[PDB]
Parts: structure tokens; C-alpha cells; sequence
């Protein structure tokens, strides 16, 4: 039936021209589609209506770098200067009335990664267990990771040079402005906390390693 | 033809 | 000015039903259709259906017939979606969006309603104050063991907004843990009471924890 097809991922050197493909099921090669922009913890954004003649009708808030063209059953979204902010999932939508029933169908989305971007390395904020939590014979060590791009990180914890896997809970990155934030917690007994000379939060980001350590003394 | 009839 | 305000985060027990609400503002409700979309797990959107507010005319995705029930009430300019017999698959962010009766464009979208389906014990956070570690000082707040999401964290109930960073929660055995930090001058704290405020609607609790010096 009505099916929109896109590649899942696409990557583009910052500043270069990006061309994204949303192919229409052959039976519906003449259909008018919409483009949508999906970025993190934000509602999806209307980008344009794109007809078969290549006529486009972009929504509020959309830069000129965004253009539209058609080549048969292929509908295209063209971004002239691929900027960091353009980094998003691009999804195409199409409506038709089969019988007297209105359907809308989305394609799988194209996650666009802008390449050649300069990185931001995490900065670390560590907290020892509160006196209050220690009274319950529990000890949560806190690692707050700020100001990183790209999103990808791995967190490890060390107890005096030796890794510790148990009681480690690590969050997913989330976006704050142009960069990302994350959190890791190490769950110990108050004895384990007092019986070691140091514990270390170790974040690994794009080849770089950042470490901040805590001592019970 | 494409139809939008809601 | 055109705004679609959706209902709050809802915790639904498995095998029960939920009603989510989308209230329109700054436009004539009956002149446009309200459409409902589900956020897919990794990437993507899934169309649920549309309601013609004037006629009560509903169309649905084949997959949501017998699961979703779209309604709209002209008076309060509000659209409602009922989802029934919910499982963990129904745990997702659901959006309402506006479209013309003539085109496919969903031009204005709602903020989203996050639905959590679980039989997990509703648990109010345990909040610990985190004093500075060892002109300015970074204080912290630990929010340990809460279910479900969301919580709302402020400092001095929103009065202390400058230099706040509230980091993503972690999930482990149906209990969430979250931390926040704040950098203040030596002249603000400890001279002034600085509190981490944690409201958890599902437990009807609110805790204000004073950060106290060592
Ligand atoms: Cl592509
Ligand atoms: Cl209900
Ligand atoms: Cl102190
Ligand atoms: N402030
Ligand atoms: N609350």
C-alpha cells in the first residue's frame, strides 16, 4: 500500500550540501509529501509540503538552506550549508484517502549526523555520599558529566585503581543547548566507602579520557 | 489521484 | 500563539486504560482536524488516527482500531484519546498535532504526554543534600529511588535559577535516581538557606532539602 522509504542514517561534512531521499511506493509516484524534523525531547517540527513539480512550501522557522525537489517517485530535502543545529532525524509523511478512510503514513526517518564538527570534552563534578545516607549504611557516589559533543561516552568507576562493575548505574546522554550531559552513580555500602583510599569516575569520550576522584579522608 | 478527505 | 497543550505524564497499570487530553488555543477548533501520533522506540513516528471535531468523524491506523478512541468536545476546545488494555508497548510519548482538512501537513504539534505502563511500586524519592567536596561553590542534590517519572527539581522553589544543571535520571530495578548541581558565590551560601526542592506527583510528595555546611 502507501509506503515511504528512507535510509536510516546519513552523514555530511559540516558546510557541505546534504540531499536526503524519501522514495514513494510506485503506485503513488505523484503524491505530495511533508518533511518533518525530529530532535531530542522536543516535539517533531513541520519542515515543508513538497509536490511532484518540485514546488515546495516550507513552514515557519525554516532557513533558506532548506530546499525541495522531486524526481519521479523520489522526493528530496536539500540543506545547502549543513550546520550543527540541522543535526536531527528527518521523516517524510504522506496522506491519501483509500475508500472513504483518511490514512497518514510516515517513513522510517533519516538520522543525519553532521561530520567534521569540533568536539567538546566532558568536565566532571563528583559528590561523596552525604552523612545522612551513610547513617543507613549505604553510600551513593555521584558523577555529573557536562559539556560534551558528540553524545557518545563510556563511564567506568575505579576503587583504588581496580575497576568496579557492581552498583554502577550510568545514564543516557541528553542534549543541553549545543552539547550533551550525562550522569553515573556508584552504589556502595558505607564500609566499602570508608575502607578504600580513593574511588575514581572515569569518562571516555572520542579518544579522550577524563577522571575526577574522591577520598573518604 | 491523491485524495485528502477527513 | 497557536498552542496545543496536552495532559500530564500518566502512570497506567497494565490491563487498564488511559485518557490523554489535547486542548487547543488561539485558533478555531472546528476549522481544523486534530491528529494523534506515537513516538516509536528508536527513531520515527506512528500515526494513530484523526478526529474531525465538527462531525465527530474519526479515522484510525488499522493497528489502533479497538485500542484507541478519539473524541473532541467543541465547548472546551479539547481533544481526547483513550488507549485501552495497555501493556509496556504502550509506554511511549504520544503527540497531538493540527492539520488542515485538505493537506497532509501536521503544522503545529503538542508538547507530548509521556505514558508509563508498569505494576512497579509507586515510591517517593529519598533526597540527600550534597555539600561542596574536598569565591564560588558547587552544591548538589541526590534524588534516590523513585517511581514513576517524572519528578520536578528546582532550587529555592525556582528562585535560584542561575548556574543550575539537572542531569538525566538513571533507571535500575523500577527505581530512578537523579542528581542536580548549582554553583553559588561564597556570599550566598552558607549565609542563606539553599534548598533542593523535589515534587513527585504520583506519590503526592514534595521535599525541600537544605544544603548544610560540613
Ligand atoms: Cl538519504
Ligand atoms: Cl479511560
Ligand atoms: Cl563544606
Ligand atoms: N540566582
Ligand atoms: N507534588
Amino acid at each position: 500500500q502507501l509506503v515511504l522509504t528512507q535510509s536510516s542514517s546519513a552523514s555530511f561534512s559540516l558546510g557541505a550540501s546534504a540531499k536526503l531521499t524519501c522514495t514513494l511506493s510506485s503506485q503513488h509516484s505523484t503524491y505530495t509529501i511533508e518533511w518533518y524534523q525530529q530532535q531530542p525531547l522536543k516535539p517533531p517540527k513541520y519542515v515543508m509540503e513538497l509536490k511532484k513539480d518540485g514546488s515546495h512550501s516550507t513552514g515557519d522557522g525554516i532557513p533558506d538552506r532548506f530546499s525541495g525537489s522531486s524526481s519521479g517517485a523520489d522526493r528530496y530535502l536539500s540543506i545547502s550549508n549543513i550546520q550543527p543545529e540541522d543535526e536531527a532525524i528527518y521523516i517524510c509523511g504522506v496522506g491519501d484517502t483509500i475508500k472513504e478512510q483518511f490514512v497518514y503514513v510516515f517513513g522510517g526517518g533519516t538520522k543525519v549526523t553532521v561530520l567534521g564538527q569540533p568536539k567538546s570534552t566532558p568536565t566532571l563534578t563528583v559528590f561523596p555520599p552525604s552523612s545522612e545516607e551513610l547513617k543507613e549504611n549505604k553510600a551513593t557516589l555521584v558523577c555529573l558529566i557536562s559539556n560534551f559533543s558528540p553524545s557518545g561516552v563510556t563511564v567506568a568507576w575505579k576503587a583504588n585503581g581496580t575497576p568496579i562493575t557492581q552498583g554502577v548505574d550510568t545514564s543516557n546522554p541528553t542534549k543541553e543547548g549545543n552539547k550533551f550531559m550525562a550522569s553515573s552513580f556508584l552504589h556502595l555500602t558505607s564500609d566499602q566507602w570508608r575502607s578504600h583510599n580513593s574511588f575514581t569516575c572515569q569518562v571516555t569520550h572520542e579518544g579522550d579520557t577524563v577522571e575526577k576522584s574522591l577520598s573518604p579522608a | 489521484v491523491q485524495i485528502f478527505n477527513k | 500563539q497557536v498552542q496545543l497543550q496536552q495532559s500530564g505524564a500518566a502512570l497506567v497499570r497494565p490491563g487498564t486504560s488511559v485518557k490523554v487530553s489535547c486542548r487547543a488555543s488561539e485558533y478555531a477548533f472546528t476549522n481544523y482536524v486534530i491528529e494523534w501520533v506515537k513516538q516509536r522506540p528508536g527513531q520515527g513516528l506512528e500515526w494513530i488516527g484523526v478526529i474531525n471535531p465538527g462531525s465527530g468523524g474519526t479515522n484510525y491506523n488499522e493497528k489502533f482500531k479497538g485500542k484507541a478512541t478519539l473524541i473532541a468536545d467543541k465547548s472546551s476546545s479539547t481533544a481526547y484519546m483513550q488507549l485501552s488494555s495497555l501493556t509496556s508497548d504502550d509506554s511511549a510519548v504520544y503527540f497531538c498535532a493540527r492539520s488542515t482538512y485538505y493537506s497532509g501537513a501536521l503544522d503545529y504539534w503538542g508538547q507530548g504526554t509521556s505514558v508509563t505502563v508498569s505494576s512497579a511500586k509507586t515510591t517517593a524519592p529519598s533526597v540527600y543534600p550534597l555539600a561542596p567536596v574536598c569565591s564560588s561553590v558547587t552544591l548538589g542534590c541526590l534524588v534516590k529511588g523513585y517511581f514513576p517519572e517524572p519528578v520536578t527539581l528546582t532550587w529555592n522553589s525556582g528562585s535560584l535559577s542561575s548556574g543550575v544543571h539537572t542531569f538525566p535520571a538513571v533507571l535500575q530495578s523500577d527505581l530512578y535516581t537523579l542528581s542536580s548541581s548549582v554553583t553559588v558565590t561564597s556570599s550566598t551560601w552558607p549565609s542563606q538557606s539553599i534548598t533542593c526542592n523535589v515534587a513527585h506527583p504520583a506519590s503526592s510528595t514534595k521535599v525541600d532539602k537544605k544544603i548544610e555546611p560540613r
